[PDB]
């Protein structure tokens, strides 16, 4: 059934045929990772979109730059987060579990163990790009593991901490997206390592001076220089900045002067509806009128 | 039973996929021709993010 | 006098070695056999939707499985569908799919974690208070109807703070709200539990208005592992006959003597009676009946033992003063035993207010309202003051006893032989029991600290040892052996 789904390795498709329901959740997680990447880079010249066909893991990057590192890290983190959250929601029944003796094993370990193997199974080939890819996926999983919130409650003799329980919770994915954005702002350059006997690269070490150590497992790692991303070029996968909106102001990466790479801006009276002034409840439908005055949206030429 | 799963694209966003659903399911009797017909019918590769294919894959277990 | 005065060092060391072997066994039982004391399972509530079918009768919304509700994946989807509040009902099925709850889980403890999103025009008010409408049901098998256990309005005051700047660029991020104590019962007799939470809105009355913008309601269920309960019951079933044998022998040794019992031996027997009351596995009846009061009863037993032990220490110190002392009447100890009684009464009243009212309302919590918090904190503070006074009195009594001991040792060569051995026996008894008691207390405190700060288990070899459960089993066996050695060694010795 899913043997035709684009962008999966043969082992990934075998796993898909094994358990249809896990694939739904993992696809939702990959989509969540891609959506978070696109929200984080909404104002950037590279809006986390690439020239290519749609896959479960989005359009793949033809250059191994910092953008690809962040994309793969967020994809892996989203997959693991979705697996764990679906397990805790009751959407997955085989997850975790035993129950009457030991209270069942942890959820996060199951989620990470499944997501690690499946996501890394896409790396069918072996190349410096592949080692970078595996490093970035592992970094995403490690950063997701770091951001788990630990909570404890005491329920001892009366309310005392004679006996207290501690449990971990998944971080809400926007916070993890911000953390991975911060990590992306400090990604490290690398080249692979090669020896006479092995004849192929096994691991990777830092390019940047003052050090030659292996990059830390929680660092986002990239091997290729980043293009300008505002010129349309299929050899590099850049979609170009043409047609994208801009704020026509000084702030970095948001102004038309920086968005359009010197080509200027085109504007028109857009007049957004901008519905406002509602009597909000804690959720759900409320009645209110709209206040659409005017706007002139500037877009790159 | 392909007919028993005809409800899956009531979740679909496009009416074109729904019309492709009804035409293929009441016109085709084999699953591989059915899936090729769907992908050529509303021009989208099977993706676990699409609610239509989500319903199809989920109901495949039932 | 006591037996320990007459035992040779060899026999005393043999007894110590036997007790050490039993203590090692008591630690290893919980370290290896037990699976850990407690388990926390986190549940994501499923946002069921009322299509206005709950007109008069209480329909039950099942999160999953057959007859599952018309769930909403993301609460934003309610707006296009014209779904409003008072219709969305958060539903949780307490055992995760293909699992059952059993009486071996000695209790159920639930808390909430509201996921509230930030929004400039929908911020949490200054003193926002969520007022839930909580309904709970139990079911014995997967085909019967849900039977309503409780239906209560549960108000909770919010304590939420937003770290990121209150900017439109940061809309959608969650508040860092604290956990809300939800409910607790002392019995898990029923296999499946369904919990329905509503958030009705009436902005005219200011109910659930201004409480922010809730995206999700996470719930965490804490219960005692069935394996740990089985280990605990096996340990108690072993300990109870031993303490009964020791108590019968001790009472025979007391009564079959030429004098009425002294105060110290009565206090030792009372401590033994309290520890027997703890050892008796009356909890092994909770597995067949729906007794919700088991938590309160266990708390009362533990408090009784703590009070009796703390009273025994001061009675021992008072009785072993050599000069102008050894008044064998309990009435003379009101100054130092009184703080223990007052503190125990205050803690008992606090527990009756907190865990006693919950029998009639499982969702009750004394800290929900300000005045209840004042009462609970006043009782706890008075108990702490009583404990501090007791500790000061205990240190004073120990120092005075040692002063009298040092004064006595100067004149030991001067008295007759019988008085010489009598006073040397008193000195040896006090020193021995003080050393043993300090060692036991220090070990208890150290292992309690370790259990608090450790991860929860330690890996060595091909097995992992449970530190939390080893702490419980080891300390329980340690104090059982402390009582056993106290009763065996300090019983009167025969003379011939
Ligand atoms: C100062 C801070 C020191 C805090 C240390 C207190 C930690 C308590 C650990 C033992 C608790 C225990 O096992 O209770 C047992 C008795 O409990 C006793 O008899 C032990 C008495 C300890 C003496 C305290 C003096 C410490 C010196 C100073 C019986 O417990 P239970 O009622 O039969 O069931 C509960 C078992 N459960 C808790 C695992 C569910």
């Amino acid at each position: 059934i899913c043997n035709k789904i684009p962008g999966l390795a043969p082992r990934q498709r075998a796993i898909c045929q094994s358990r249809p329901d896990a694939i739904i959740v993992i696809g939702e997680g990959s989509q969540m990772g891609l959506d978070e990447c696109q929200f984080q880079f909404r104002n950037g010249r590279w809006n986390c979109s690439a020239l290519g066909e749609r896959t479960v893991f989005g359009k793949e990057l033809k250059v191994g730059s910092r953008e690809a590192a962040f994309t793969y890290a967020i994809i892996a983190a989203g997959v693991a987060h979705a697996i764990t959250a679906a397990c805790t929601q009751g959407n997955l029944s085989d997850c975790g579990c035993g129950w009457k003796w030991g209270g069942c094993s942890a959820d996060i370990r199951y989620g990470i163990g499944f997501a690690k193997v499946f996501v890394d199974a896409r790396e069918i080939k072996q190349n410096a790009r592949t080692l970078m890819n595996l490093h970035n996926n592992e970094a995403g999983r490690k950063i997701l593991e770091e951001n788990m919130k630990l909570e404890c409650k005491c329920h001892g003799v009366s309310g005392s901490c004679t006996t207290k329980t501690c449990w971990t919770t998944l971080p809400q994915f926007r916070e993890l997206g911000y953390v991975l954005k911060d990590k992306y702002n400090e990604a490290v350059h690398v080249e692979p390592v090669r020896a006479s006997r092995n004849k192929r690269p096994t691991f990777l070490k830092i390019k940047k001076p003052l050090s030659y150590r292996k990059p830390m497992d929680t660092d986002l790692v990239y091997i290729e220089k980043s293009p300008n991303y505002c010129e349309e070029d299929p050899v590099t996968g850049s979609v170009g900045t043409q047609g994208r909106a801009c704020n026509k102001t000084a702030p970095q990466a948001s102004g038309c002067d920086l968005m359009c790479c010197g080509r200027g801006y085109n504007t028109h009276q857009y007049a957004r509806v901008w519905q406002c002034n509602c009597k909000f409840h804690w959720c759900c439908y409320v009645k209110c009128n709209t206040c659409s005055e005017r706007t002139e949206m500037y877009t790159c030429k | 039973n392909p007919t028993d799963s005809l409800y899956c694209c009531d979740r679909a966003e496009d009416h074109a996929c729904q019309n492709a659903c009804k035409r293929i399911l009441m016109s085709k009797k084999t699953e591989m021709e059915i899936v090729d017909g769907l992908i050529e019918g509303c021009k989208t590769q099977p993706l676990p993010q699409d609610p239509l294919w989500q319903c199809f894959l989920e109901s495949s277990q039932s | 006098g006591a037996i320990i005065e007459n035992m040779s060092t060899k026999k005393l060391c043999i007894v110590g070695g036997i007790l050490l072997v039993f203590q090692i066994i008591a630690f290893l039982v919980g370290g290896l056999i037990a699976p850990g004391p407690t388990t926390a399972v986190s549940y994501m509530s499923v946002k069921c939707v009322d299509a206005r079918k709950n007109h008069h009768k209480t329909k039950w919304f099942v999160p999953w499985g057959p007859n599952h509700c018309d769930k909403i994946r993301d609460i934003e989807e309610a707006i296009p569908r014209e779904i409003e509040a008072n219709d969305i009902v958060f539903s949780v099925h307490i055992p995760l799919p293909h699992m059952e709850m059993s009486p071996w889980f000695q209790f159920m403890l639930f808390i909430l974690q509201l996921d509230i999103a930030f929004k400039l025009n929908n911020q949490i008010r200054e003193n926002a208070e969520v007022s839930m409408d909580v309904s709970l049901a139990y079911r014995d098998d997967a085909f019967a109807e849900w039977t309503e256990m409780a239906h209560e309005r549960v108000p909770r005051k919010l304590k939420c703070t937003f770290t990121s700047p209150k900017t439109p660029e940061h809309e959608g991020r969650y508040y860092e709200c604290d956990v809300l104590p939800f409910m607790e019962i002392g019995s898990v007799a029923h296999k499946f539990y369904l919990l329905n939470i509503r958030l009705p809105v009436n902005e005219k009355k200011k109910i659930n208005v201004g409480i922010g913008e809730i995206k999700d309601i996470r719930l965490v269920g804490i219960h005692q592992n069935g394996g740990f309960t089985k280990v605990w019951f096996a340990m108690k079933t072993f300990l109870t006959p031993s303490i009964f044998i020791i108590m019968v022998w001790y009472w025979r040794r007391i009564t079959m003597m030429s004098r009425p019992p002294v105060l110290l031996e009565k206090v030792i027997f009372a401590l033994g009676i309290s520890m027997t009351f703890i050892n008796i596995p009356v909890e092994w009846f909770s597995i067949g009946f729906d007794w919700t009061w088991m938590l309160l009863f266990g708390d009362i037993r533990q408090g009784i033992f703590y009070a009796m032990l703390l009273s025994f220490w001061i009675i021992f110190c008072g009785e072993h003063m050599m000069d102008q002392h050894e008044r064998n009447h309990i009435a003379g100890y009101w100054k130092q035993v009184g703080p223990i009684a007052v503190g125990s009464f205050c803690l008992f009243i606090f527990d009756m207010c907190e865990r006693g009212v919950q029998l009639t309302n499982p969702f009750y919590s004394i800290w929900t309202t300000d005045i209840g918090t004042e009462l609970a904190m006043a009782f706890i503070i008075v108990a702490g003051i009583c404990l501090c006074l007791y500790f000061l009195f205990l240190c004073f009594m120990v120092f005075q006893v040692f002063r009298n001991i040092s004064g006595k040792q100067s004149s030991l060569p001067a008295m007759s032989k019988v008085r010489r051995l009598h006073y040397e026996g008193l000195i040896f008894r006090f020193k021995f029991l003080m050393l043993i008691t300090l060692a036991c207390a220090a070990m208890t405190v150290i292992f309690f600290i370790v259990s608090q700060v450790t991860e929860g288990h330690w890996k060595w070899g091909g097995v992992t040892v449970q530190v939390n459960s080893a702490f419980f089993t080891g300390i329980y066996g340690m104090w059982n052996l402390y009582v056993f050695a106290l009763m065996f060694l300090y019983a009167p010795s025969h003379k011939n």
